[PDB]
């Protein structure tokens, strides 16, 4: 029920808003399960892994190469807006909105969010291998050597860069390989992190899903935490429930559509 | 730390 929830709105001081794929699925972002079905012929094992980047490092580069460009035509939808407004409108009320996001796109950060949490990292920040620093990175190309580089035909010839050629880190002594300050498959996420969304979805009192379940990762690690608390969960995505069991607010149908209209 | 997706 809609006016339901919009109690809650009303009341709720502070609220968190966990957001997954389905959100950058109705943008045209290919996210790797849904939309763009695959890239090339890869699959996420020579692609998504350290392993890869080790033994391939130009054709991942291609990879994340072709999935930096994309954004260029790209834009935020209604719900990355209605989340984004929200948390303006209720910010300066006394009223916090965090944004805990699986995507990598940065395209909260476009709509205007601001207090945002990317626990998967970013398409536009390299981490180096060597020194370890963190830069933002919207260069386009990032580097002169991928330019035109990625395509994604599955019989396109393979860049197959030198690897000193690939983006280097621009602090003189260092020059190590940079890679995308992006969580891959095997690879854990930053205990800086997780502690301060642990201290987030405590203070909450309202937690939006938006694009996932709380039965999938990454919202089951913590909507518990909430819920046990008795703090009410709202998801918005496009799965169905059962015939008898329904969720405690759930609104099936695109994020662009249901959002905009809770949050007014 | 946790292993994103958990593992699969
Ligand atoms: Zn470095």
């Amino acid at each position: 029920d809609l006016t339901a929830f919009r109690e809650h709105f009303a009341k709720a001081k502070h609220i968190a808003i966990i957001t997954g794929a389905g959100v950058s699925a109705e943008s045209g972002v290919p996210t790797f399960r849904g939309p763009g079905g695959f890239w090339r012929k890869w699959q996420a094992q020579d692609l998504a892994t350290p392993e890869a980047f080790s033994r391939d490092p130009s054709l991942v580069w291609e990879f994340y190469h072709y999935r930096r460009e994309v954004m260029r035509s790209k834009m935020p939808n209604p719900a990355h807006l209605a989340i984004a407004e929200c948390e303006a409108r209720l910010g300066q009320q006394g009223r916090s909105v965090v944004i805990i996001t699986q995507n990598i796109d940065e395209l909260h950060h476009r709509a205007g969010s601001k207090h945002v949490y990317e626990i998967h990292g970013s398409l536009f920040k390299t981490r180096c291998m060597s020194c370890g620093e963190v830069k933002a990175n919207h260069k386009s190309p990032i580097c002169p050597a991928l330019d035109g580089k990625g395509a994604p035909d599955p019989n396109t010839k393979e860049a197959r860069i030198p690897v000193e050629l690939l983006p280097r880190c621009e602090r003189k002594s260092c020059n190590g390989l940079l890679r995308p300050h992006v969580v891959w498959f095997g690879e854990t996420l930053d205990s800086d992190i997780l502690t301060a969304v642990e201290r987030e979805l405590e203070k909450c009192d309202l937690c939006l899903v938006v694009g996932t379940s709380s039965i999938v990762y990454p919202a089951a690690m913590f909507a518990p935490q909430v819920a046990s608390r008795g703090v009410p969960v709202a998801e918005f995505n496009m799965e169905c429930t059962p015939a008898t069991q329904r969720f405690k607010y759930h609104f099936e149908g695109p994020c662009g559509s249901t959002l905009p209209p809770a949050l007014e | 730390x946790v292993l994103x997706e958990y593992g699969v």
